[PDB]
């Protein structure tokens, strides 16, 4: 009844307020391989994921639902909200992605790994597009939760409408903050659709790392036991 | 499952 | 160019009289051999109209030929599962791939993956049965999906996507909804299709590994179609 | 070469 009841600003507080931090990487510079890239980015997602189970449940919303729900919906979108919190981290650093302050790889580096580069360029891209639009940190913790309550929710049962209802609740929260930077309704619209469409190219990206994700498992550093978990989620 | 797990703490 | 210079009726009007058309399929029940060579088949005869409906999407012709290309051979599958999720929303629990090829879960259970694949595509089609999709929304859909899919992998595609949306809300001004309705069933539509490229990337593997299997062959154009996703 | 050319170009 709590995320019913935020306003846009009492909205935007709750999302802000509940911002993970930006964890560290174990990169040493005096080391340069494949496998320690890869380890490296590993261990840093596995540990960022604790930090989001815990950032979930202070999403308006998110606790009202059922669990089987909520393991259902982080199942489906944690590498979503892990990728579109790279790039939001990486706006400010063209040509690169800061996966941690001591971890900047651009183009170059992110070939080390066979097959990372295409999800490479498609990362760059999306936050280099983030960068014309200027996104605020006000749109980016709204479009993060899109993601969460909206990536599973299409996998008796009343709580989808209660998801809907919280979903619609943030389009209004978008458009409240797009009106208050002095957008016309028109700019609104097109800018409220922009922003959508890039989730449809980060739900592309997180398809295509997950399916490089579940070979590097197969194929050599392995994954914490949470990631694997959440690996099956998808296979 | 640890995500289970993770949720209830 | 000349599709920014277009109203937005001129606009809807010009997306509809773009239509393909809907397709037969050929003609037992199924086998999974059978009823991958029906759907194959017919998802190879559609991209032939699917091109040629492209080139009528406005502003598509102004892109470069290699635009062209990269936005149609990522958004094919897209492209062909909404037009499949549209004709079977008057059928709850179907698929309506042809007016003769009407199936439900159970025969998707004759293929394997295809049960996960097909439920998706039944809940998309239910998201649009329950919102009242009308058929101006979802041509301006589709060719959302054809322009924007590969864009990020370009100001002058954004600046036809803009234009979409102006149509869009357009539509639901002519419908009765407030402004607030305007944004929220926007929002709703076009988080739609977050999940229209998620089927898109599961059906893609899935053609990917029966074209190992070898079950049936496919035609050269759908496998050009399916390589340019490796 | 791709058939896509093809039928984009007629
Ligand atoms: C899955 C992935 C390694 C993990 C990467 C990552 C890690 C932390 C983070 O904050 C964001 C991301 C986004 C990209 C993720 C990589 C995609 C390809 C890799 N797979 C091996
Ligand atoms: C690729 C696919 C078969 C073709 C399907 C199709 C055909 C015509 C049409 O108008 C729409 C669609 C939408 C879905 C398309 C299917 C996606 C999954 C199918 N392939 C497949 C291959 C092996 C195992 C399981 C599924």
């Amino acid at each position: 009844s709590l995320a019913l009841s935020l306003t846009a600003d009492q909205m935007v507080s709750a999302l802000l307020d509940a911002e993970p931090p930006i964890l560290y990487s174990e990169y040493d510079p005096t080391r340069p391989s494949e496998a320690s890239m890869m380890g490296l980015l590993t261990n840093l997602a596995d540990r960022e994921l604790v930090h989001m189970i815990n950032w979930a449940k202070r999403v308006p919303g998110f606790v009202d639902l059922t669990l089987h729900d909520q393991v259902h919906l982080l199942e489906c979108a944690w590498l979503e909200i892990l990728m579109i919190g790279l790039v939001w981290r990486s706006m400010e650093h063209p040509g690169k992605l800061l996966f941690a302050p001591n971890l900047l790889l651009d183009r170059n580096q992110g070939k080390c790994v066979e097959g990372m580069v295409e999800i490479f360029d498609m990362l760059l891209a999306t936050s280099s597009r983030f960068r014309m639009m200027n996104l605020q940190g006000e749109e980016f913790v709204c479009l993060k939760s899109i993601i969460l309550l909206n990536s599973g929710v299409y996998t008796s049962l009343e709580e989808k409408d209660h998801i809907h209802r919280v979903l619609d609740k943030i389009t209004d929260t978008l458009i409240h903050l797009m009106a208050k930077a002095g957008l016309t309704l028109q700019q609104q619209h097109q800018r409220l659709a922009q922003l959508l469409l890039i989730l449809s190219h980060i739900r592309h990206m997180s398809n295509k790392g997950m399916e490089h994700l579940y070979s590097m498992k197969c194929k050599v550093v392995p994954l914490s036991d949470l990631l694997l978990e959440m690996l099956d989620a998808h296979r | 499952k640890i995500l289970h797990r993770l949720l209830q703490d």
